[PDB]
């Protein structure tokens, strides 16, 4: 299974950064410079970054490679921890 | 010991440490919802480092 | 598919049955990716709103179902790429959950909110 990493992103932009993404992975994906993350989760109230979940912090950095939303999150992304990596999916209520 | 002087206008200014314990309790507060409601805990860490 | 893609961030919402996100317009042009050959919401504005619901809480862009930990725990796995909620908020008519049963299309909530 794979990871999911965290990258800074345009506050407020987080949902159109996602589309964006999957736009791009859709443009690509009969390239032969496919997008190789698993997914993109942008939970209701985070606010400054979204969470991709990958086999390599490599893949993220190819796939969010121009992508201006994601410009101050390119150099850097942090892992999620394996035993709070449920917790990006929760929804109180 | 934070006494607000006023420059050389009228408005109101803070002293250093008012503005600190302002940027205190605005971090405060907002850890304090994130843990009042279920905020999947990584904003509740970074929260609580900064 | 493209076309799955949400085309804009105006009235968006979320499919009852598989959690799949498009706009209203998108699902009355195309009806649901997923569930449409069982719903048949395609060029019906209120079946769409009988199938789907403005009110949803995160979204979740699941492009390979097939290698994501994410779609087995959003049981969204075996459903084509597309942008899904991480909770949709309604409950699908009872007609339709009847239907779905009498046809062999099993019903589960996609609200999987913590309630209180
Ligand atoms: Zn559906």
């Amino acid at each position: 299974d794979p990871n999911l990493w965290t990258v800074k992103c345009k506050i407020g932009e987080e949902r159109a950064t996602a589309i964006s993404l999957m736009r791009k992975f859709i443009a690509y994906q009969f390239t032969d410079t496919p997008l190789q993350i698993k997914s993109v989760v942008a939970p209701e109230h985070v606010k400054g970054y979204i969470y991709v979940e990958a086999y390599k912090q490599t893949h993220v950095k190819q796939a969010i490679e121009g992508v201006g939303n994601l410009r101050l999150g390119y150099w850097n992304q942090q892992m999620v921890p394996i035993k709070e990596m449920t917790d990006v999916l929760k929804v109180v209520k | 010991v934070r006494p607000a002087v006023v420059m050389q206008g009228s408005a109101r200014n803070q002293d250093d440490l008012t503005h600190k314990l302002a940027d205190i309790v605005k971090i405060n507060n907002q850890l304090r919802r994130n843990e009042q409601n279920g905020a999947a805990a990584h904003v509740i860490a970074e929260d609580v480092k900064l | 598919a493209l076309e799955t893609v949400p085309k804009d961030l105006r009235h968006l919402r979320a499919c009852l049955l598989c959690s799949l996100v498009k706009t209203i317009d998108q699902f009355e042009y195309d009806g649901c990716d997923n569930c449409d050959a069982y719903l048949q919401m395609k060029g019906n504005r209120e079946m769409v709103y009988d199938c789907t619901s403005s009110s949803f809480d995160g979204i979740i862009a699941m492009m390979s179902p097939e290698d994501s930990w994410v779609s087995k725990w959003q049981r969204v796995s075996n459903f084509k790429p597309g942008v899904y909620a991480v909770s949709v908020t309604g409950r699908l008519p009872q007609g339709i959950v009847r239907e779905l049963k009498s046809r062999g299309v099993a019903y589960k909530s996609r609200d999987t909110a913590i309630k209180t």
